[PDB]
């Protein structure tokens, strides 16, 4: 046993969390305002002073050290878990890098996030010169996104396909691995998190007009392969097949926007569950989601306030 | 670009003396110390030892009656190769720990044949080795004291390489660490006597303790050392040494005892018949007996490695130029 | 003194059982709960109340023996 | 106390089991359930009182051998 | 009491084995299910009856040996 | 039993073992499955009956003793 | 049998040990394999005559004991 | 073999604990293999050769438990 | 004490478990709930008194037998 | 001999034990393996042999009690 | 001398086992708090003075059970 | 055969001690690291080596328990 | 050590519990915090002497059992 | 050799301990610290000799064990 060092200290941390009357005073504040109320809260105190951009940049560097460098710290399930969340932004890394690489576009024209891997494995990774090379910088420091790309590559080494060939893969291999870590809530999660890929990636490929086979994500329990089908044949009546599910609310709806904003509440509200966890990480992730959840919206709030924007066009994308 | 069997591996480790890096000593000694012991912890018999020759002629000679080898010269293989090829300064030493290995074998066989030094058959009519009885607690003491003593040659070798690496890279910091704790050592030796005599020391070197006890410190107090409490720790690599040599015998006497349930008896007890309705297992024997010695030697090198990474002679340790020792030592 | 017999000798036993098993029960349950609680107090007072009455309850097991403990000995 | 008994030393050794054996159980029980009781300030206000109840439950199992303790007792 | 009574006491040793050592099983099946249980009143109001369903359940085991007790019972 | 032949009492002290150390695995193995359990319903309502079936299995080691112990009850 | 035979009460022990034993061992093997096993029947009724043949495996080892228990007895 | 002697009685008792010892050292090893073989219908059908084998390892335990019974009863 | 008296040794063996079992019950019950206990203070300054506060709790199973042994002690 | 020596018996509880505690060892040490091969072993059928090969030390373990078991035997 | 009493044998005993069994519970203490230690120093260079006196305590658990040593054997 | 008296019992009893506990030792060992050696292979065909190194060092104790037993033996 | 005579028995076996108990207590304390310590070297490189300076503390537990063990010894 | 005096079984039989619980201790000590090591040495080759060394150290408490095995032996 023990998560009791990680619990203590992520308590201390959630202290730091605002407000929800603080979204909504946000609302029709100036941008000025926006700066004074941002910088009175936690992502604020490395807030790089007037205008957006600087918004923007604390609320990474916030989240970069407040959940950047948790993984490293023993290295049990769910140290593994941190890893794979920081893992998910390394991923993007990876695919603009090799979008960057690929489309002759120099070392310059990246940036990415924290994570995992970070800078100079980036920076390697870039460097590395083959699509072999680029899997073996990836062995570096051993993931299931290593052995992603490694087994991407075997048939093929150019951007696009080994994109999506690999996301399907990953999503395939994170889904094992999740099998080998055991924590039921996150078990259930992936479940519903392969469910909620599959309506979106359905929803946005839908009128593609094709088979669910080519790329039915996989661990689907209110989803099928003939769902997936349906819906990507126009059918907005497989949300309709949603009745008691958590996916409830996604029943009536016909646009992808509404989709997705009634799935990341839907989640939320299944990853602010966790709480209290006794292995921490329900907790961690859900104090994870619910930073997220505040910091989208601190940046979108921030827009309405910086380009003067209506209260009207936040006020739909504020609450969950 | 635009004798000789201990010169050989040794004669390329010459060059590799030479590589430098400080006054101390580098790399090399590891492949000249080894050998007698390497050798020696295989103390076999008829059927444990003395037939590993037959494997050492499949690898100079070969097999045909089962699959497929050809040439080990020509290393072919299911998973490198390249390497067989290399190795041959191995197959020489391995060609070698056989022959060696089962000479002290057969060392092991004096003291289990000949009628007058044991009940022992001189030569029967089953085979040598017989109603075995090294295993016999006091001839067995003796062999497990044996082991005792190589280890103790250990603990001189570290050190005394320590106070060198002070000396010759000429850190009073190494000299007196290395140096220091020798302080210690006659009071030790008092200690473990007076139980080994059961009487010596003591008791009658234990007043002799009194003041070796704190000469010890002196120069551990020169480098001033708050890093002192690591002496305890210390205590538990000399006795080490003995557990690993005295398994080293012990799992190998264990072994020559095994073909008294191998070859003199297993089921029924083993005449010249129901023997070789051990026989049923016997061949079976030799194939487990292969799996369990690829285990044996690695505790010497583990052993050895205590020492040499305690920086005892070697600059490869956790990195540091010069390479990891399994790949080191070989030519 | 004493020079007492068998009697004495084998309710020491249950005796030392009943406590023990329970003090180390009582330790294991407070334990997890123990670790649990401590990032709330950090926050909050108005989690004191839960944390001052919450760690108590498992407690009540190493009670039963002692009082009969109390009776037992003075002869044991 | 007071007079042994041989008999009595069989007697002895049943009774210790039932109060010892279930003590240990009852702390185990309680730190992995009291831990869904501390899970509970955020699950519910609701809950509450059943947080307690959650703690309250294995304590029981000691008891049943103080009971068998009881007809056993009285041999002092 | 005295010795010819070391069968009252034989039997009075085996009655506590039964009881003892599936108390010690009783609290480890409690300590996971408990644990487990939070998450029913979460899941249903109604399934706090299914939480009603999860408590109960090892301490059957203990009534075995009283219920074995019973059918030979009283010649001790 | 009576309160005479030593050995009756033996026959069932050692009967009394096979119940408990039954009764002890049954606990542990009820608390895993116990614990998977409480999701079951949510998995489906049709399925809260799978579970509660799995659940029943490792239980069976001791039911068949009741049978024997009834078979020896008498031969005492 | 009265007062029993002296063989009878050794073997009377010895047998329970052999059940007991390889019981404790049968109810931690089942419980990792329950708390595995729920996700499996909720994908497939259907795979369950495999499942069947897959489950069985622990049961063995109480059995065994049983066996010592019937050679040595049958001596009343 | 008769009804014999307490030396005797003890070898009929120790033929048990061989039994029951390596039996739950069998379970203890088919627990962990058994808790991943859940998910075998889903991982791969073509396992159903490897699956054959896997489970059948730790068995070996019990066998050796046998033979010594089996030449114990023929040096009763 | 010495060669002497044979009550003082028989009390004086079943104090022990009280205090040894207890004892070991506080190292394990300090484990986890100080494991919580240095991130908070790792992190804060201000916890250096939560912390303290907190960490107490365990070592009163230990005192259980110690008290049992200061009347005991003596007879001896 | 065949109602021999005091020894034979008390050597022969022991005997089992030998069996028992190197199978469980064994036990434990293939449950972790071969649970942790699983998808590397089911992706590489030419593995088939690495498995197989892998497995081994350990096993050595049940080899050492017919060793020891052996010995006992003449004395028997 | 050339027999010791079965009152020395007492006294004897009991004492290594309250050292050991209290230096398990202070290993297991430290083992938790040094391994989170190995983080917290490594950041909190600041912690540094403050953790050079906060993790010493558990070792006292030992020193009761040598107490308790002093006064039990310098009489056999 | 060959016989002595309770005192060659004795010796013979603990000496299997040493060698089972040990093995069980060796096992434990084994279990988490094996599991944890596992990956370099998987990845690895070069690597190999490695896994099977770690394998090895924890068997060493079966060795010392048969040191200890020899020297009882020999004497026996 | 030595020949015949209770005594030198009585002194002999809390020798050995002092030895065995807190050589096994010293290992479970390195073994978690060396555990911690794989990172350490990485943490800093520096951090590496302060893992090896954290290991000292537990290591005492061993020491305390030959002091006492010695204290039994010395008599003759 | 063969039959002894009074002494020899109580040595022999509690040297079994010395050694066993050392050596056990040991196995699980190697278990946490030996799981460590394994994703060290993949992605840090480095710290390799590190690692290689961790798995030594409990081993020493071992060695302490054998010794008091031998020193009872060396006056008898």
């Amino acid at each position: 046993d023990d998560f009791a060092y990680l619990n203590a200290r992520v308590r201390v941390r959630r202290g730091t969390l605002l407000k929800e009357s603080f979204f909504q005073e946000a609302l029709d504040l100036s941008f000025a305002d926006f700066l004074r109320l941002l910088s009175e809260t936690v992502y604020g105190g490395e807030l790089a002073g007037q205008g957006l951009p600087d918004v923007d940049r604390a609320v990474l560097r916030t989240q970069a050290k407040l959940v950047g460098d948790l993984p490293r710290l023993v290295t049990g399930e769910a140290r593994e878990a941190v890893r794979l969340l920081l893992l998910r932004n390394d991923l993007h890394n990876l695919q603009a890098l090799l979008r960057a690489k690929a489309t002759g576009r120099p070392f310059e024209e990246v940036l990415l996030l924290p994570g995992t891997l970070r800078e100079e494995v980036w920076r390697q990774a870039y460097e590395a010169q083959d699509p072999a090379g680029m899997a073996q910088v990836l062995a570096v420091p051993g993931h299931p996104l290593a052995r992603a790309l490694r087994a991407v590559l075997r048939e093929t080494q150019d951007l696009a396909r080994v994109e999506a060939l690999l996301a399907k893969r990953f999503f395939e291999d994170v889904a094992k691995a999740a099998k080998g870590l055991d924590q039921p809530a996150l078990r259930d999660y992936l479940a519903l998190e392969v469910d909620a890929e599959n309506l979106r990636t359905a929803f946005k490929l839908q009128g593609s007009g094709l088979a669910p086979d080519a790329f039915f994500l996989k661990g689907g329990r209110f989803v099928d392969r003939v769902r997936f089908a349906r819906l990507m044949e126009g059918d907005y009546a497989v949300l309709d097949e949603l009745s008691g599910t958590p996916f409830s609310g996604l029943s009536g709806v016909r646009d992808l926007k509404a989709l997705e904003r009634g799935l990341r509440c839907v989640l939320l509200k299944e990853a602010k569950k966790g709480v209290q966890d006794p292995l921490g990480v329900g907790l961690v992730l859900a104090y994870v989601k619910e930073r997220e959840w505040e910091a989208v919206r601190l940046r979108l709030l921030a827009r309405r306030a910086y380009f003067g924007l209506p209260r009207a066009q936040v006020e739909e994308e504020v609450v969950c | 670009v635009y004798n000789p069997p201990w010169a050989k591996p040794f004669e390329l480790l010459v060059s590799f003396l030479n590589t430098p890096k400080y006054g101390t000593f580098d790399p090399t000694p590891v492949v000249p110390v080894f050998f007698p012991f390497w050798f020696g912890m295989i103390v076999g018999d008829i059927g444990y030892a003395l037939l590993f020759y037959l494997v050492g002629r499949w690898l100079s000679g070969y097999v045909k009656r089962n699959e497929p080898l050809v040439i080990d010269l020509f290393a072919l293989k299911l998973k490198p190769q390249v390497i067989g090829k290399l190795v041959h300064i191995l197959n020489w030493m391995v060609f070698w720990t056989v022959v060696w290995g089962v000479i002290y074998g057969e060392f092991f066989g004096t003291f289990l044949e000949h009628l007058g030094v044991f009940g022992t058959p001189e030569h029967p009519g089953l085979i040598p080795i017989l109603i075995h009885r090294i295993d016999t607690a006091k001839t067995a003491n003796l062999l497990i004291l044996l082991s005792v003593a190589f280890g103790v040659v250990l603990v001189f070798f570290g050190l005394a390489l320590r106070a060198y690496l002070g000396l010759k890279h000429r850190h009073m910091a190494h000299f007196w660490e290395g140096v220091g704790y020798l302080g210690g050592l006659v009071g030790v030796l008092a200690l473990a006597a007076s139980y080994l005599g059961n009487l010596q020391a003591g008791w009658l070197q234990g007043l002799m303790y009194l003041g070796f006890g704190v000469f010890l410190l002196a120069v551990l107090m020169s480098r001033i050392w708050l890093m002192i409490p690591e002496i305890f720790t210390q205590a538990g690599h000399i006795l080490s040494h003995i557990r690993i040599y005295a398994v080293g015998a012990a799992g190998g006497i264990l072994a020559g005892l095994l073909t008294d349930v191998g070859f003199a008896l297993a089921e029924r007890l083993g005449l010249l018949g129901v023997l070789l309705g051990l026989l049923v297992a016997g061949v079976l024997h030799l194939l487990i007996l292969l799996l369990t010695t690829l285990g044996h030697m690695l505790q010497p090198i583990r052993l050895l490695w205590v020492e040499f990474f305690t920086k005892f002679g070697f600059y490869e340790e956790n990195g540091r130029p010069y390479r990891p020792f399994k790949s080191v030592r070989e030519a | 003194a004493a020079s007492g017999g068998l009697d004495r000798g084998l309710i020491a036993v249950g005796m030392g059982l009943a406590v023990g098993l329970a003090a180390l029960g009582t330790g294991v349950a407070q334990a997890r709960i123990g670790a649990a609680g401590v990032g709330a107090i950090a926050e909050d007072r108005s989690n004191f109340g839960t944390a001052l009455i919450f760690l108590l309850l498992p407690e009540t097991l190493v009670i039963f023996g002692l009082l009969i403990a109390f009776i037992l000995n003075g002869r044991l």
